[PDB]
C-alpha cells in the first residue's frame, strides 16, 4: 500500500529471532 | 551550564557570517560548497554533506550560528536514555548521527533480507517519517515500533 510500516520494523524483528 | 557571550562569539558569527558569503545567517553545502570548491577545492560533493550532516547537531535546515558555535567549541556526545533497541539503534545508525535518513536504511536494510532499492529507502523513509522534518528522528522510531 505504502510500503514501508510494518516492513523495516519486522525487519528489526527478524534479526532478533535469529540474531545471528 | 555555562552562558556562552554573545559579544565575543558574535565576532565568530561576523565571520560566520562571511563565511556563508551571501548574507542568510546560514550555511549550508550551497555556499560552504561554493568556498569548499574555489579554496578548500578537494571536499568530495558528498563530503559537504557529511560536513553539514556532521555539523547537524540539531539538523533544522542547514548550519547555524548556535549549532555551528558548540561543534567549534567542544565535540563531545554523550547519551543517557537508550535502554532498549539500543542494539537496532546502534545497527541502524550506520553513519553514527541518531536518526536514519536512508544511507543506513540503504545498507541496513538491503543487508538486513531484502533490496530496498534507492527508491523504496527514500519513499519508504519519506511515508515512514512520521513527523516529516527532512529526517527519521528516533523518537519517533520508539514511538511508532514501541510506544502504541
Ligand atoms: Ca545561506
Ligand atoms: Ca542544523
Ligand atoms: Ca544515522
Ligand atoms: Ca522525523
Amino acid at each position: 500500500l505504502r510500503r514501508g510500516q510494518i516492513l523495516w520494523f519486522r525487519g528489526l524483528n527478524r534479526i532478533q529471532t535469529q540474531i545471528k | 551550564a555555562d552562558q556562552l557571550t554573545e559579544e565575543q562569539i558574535a565576532e565568530f558569527k561576523e565571520a560566520f557570517s562571511l563565511f556563508d558569503k551571501d548574507g542568510d545567517g546560514t550555511i549550508t553545502t550551497k555556499e560552504l560548497g561554493t568556498v569548499m570548491r574555489s579554496l578548500g577545492q578537494n571536499p568530495t560533493e558528498a563530503e559537504l554533506q557529511d560536513m553539514i550532516n556532521e555539523v547537524d547537531a540539531d539538523g533544522n535546515g542547514t548550519i547555524d550560528f548556535p549549532e555551528f558555535l558548540t561543534m567549534m567549541a567542544r565535540k563531545m556526545k554523550d547519551t543517557d536514555s537508550e535502554e532498549e533497541i539500543r542494539e537496532a539503534f546502534r545497527v541502524f545508525d550506520k553513519d553514527g548521527n541518531g536518526y536514519i535518513s536512508a544511507a543506513e536504511l540503504r545498507h541496513v536494510m538491503t543487508n538486513l533480507g531484502e533490496k530496498l532499492t534507492d527508491e523504496e529507502v527514500d519513499e519508504m523513509i519519506r511515508e515512514a517519517d512520521i513527523d516529516g522534518d527532512g529526517q527519521v528522528n528516533y523518537e519517533e522510531f520508539v514511538q511508532m515500533m514501541t510506544a502504541k
